[PDB]
């Protein structure tokens, strides 16, 4: 769904944000994604 | 190139004392460093190499532990544990030896 | 990994075995095994 | 012409999908001259590539 869309699975609901982020760590992904829920994580954390 | 490899990561503690001119305010005084001799500065965490990381937060320029977690367990489940620590431009403690 | 099977490890396995100290860091010697390899296989 | 430079060096150093080989070859030739003149040829294809 990067290649074809410029959209984003599991960004709308807040319990597969955090598992996305925590649990794809080991790797078997590009960085850039993981980048990008690391900061919106980053931006829940920031706004709290 | 294996004929000139380093022996083993070496943190280290420069005592350093001042000028002369600058040693009037309280010349007893002497400031100690923290250096590190093997390793290198550090940006991405390797998802390859994580069994032989030895993470080394000692400076305050480089002790992210956004990235610093996820090279020991015990870091990780000390900013889990403590909220107040994400932020990275202070706060997060520093080895108290250094 | 052999003696018959490598010229290398027949000739330094006689310094290892000459040497009877410090067995215990294998990985040193391994190591020193593979820093003779590389410097025995430049081509300058 | 150097904020390119700058640019490239922000974008590079910022970046998650930095390679894991670089600590290894960093610590590897311990910033010494001589272990460099034999990556001299295994540095100018990794750059470029």
């Amino acid at each position: 769904m990067f290649h074809t869309r410029q959209l984003l699975v599991f960004a709308h609901s807040y319990a597969l944000v955090t598992l996305i982020a925590e649990h794809l760590a080991d790797g078997a992904l590009p960085p850039q994604l993981l980048f990008h829920y690391r900061n919106l994580v980053a931006v829940l954390r920031l706004v709290t | 190139a294996v004929q000139f490899v380093g022996e083993h990561v070496k943190v280290l503690e420069v005592r350093a004392p001042l000028d002369h001119a600058q040693r009037q305010g309280l010349p007893d005084f002497i400031s100690r460093q923290h250096v590190l001799y093997n390793g290198c500065c550090v940006v991405t965490a390797p998802k390859t190499l994580i069994e032989y990381s030895l993470p080394v937060p000692f400076h305050r320029f480089y002790s992210n532990p956004t990235i610093c977690a996820a090279l020991s367990d015990d870091i990780k489940r000390y900013v889990t544990e403590f909220p107040h620590y994400h932020r990275h431009d202070g706060g997060f403690p520093l080895p108290t030896a250094f | 990994i052999s003696e018959a099977t490598h010229p290398v490890l027949a000739t330094m396995l006689s310094k290892y075995t000459r040497m009877s100290s410090l067995f215990n860091d294998k990985c040193a010697f391994k190591l020193d095994l593979l820093r003779m390899v590389a410097v025995s296989r430049t081509r300058r | 012409d150097y904020e390119e430079t700058l640019r490239l060096f922000k974008t590079t150093v910022t970046s998650p999908n930095y390679p894991e080989l670089c600590y290894l070859v960093d610590v590897l030739v311990h910033g010494n001259v001589d272990a460099f003149l034999l990556i001299r040829t295994f540095v100018a294809r990794c750059i470029v590539n």
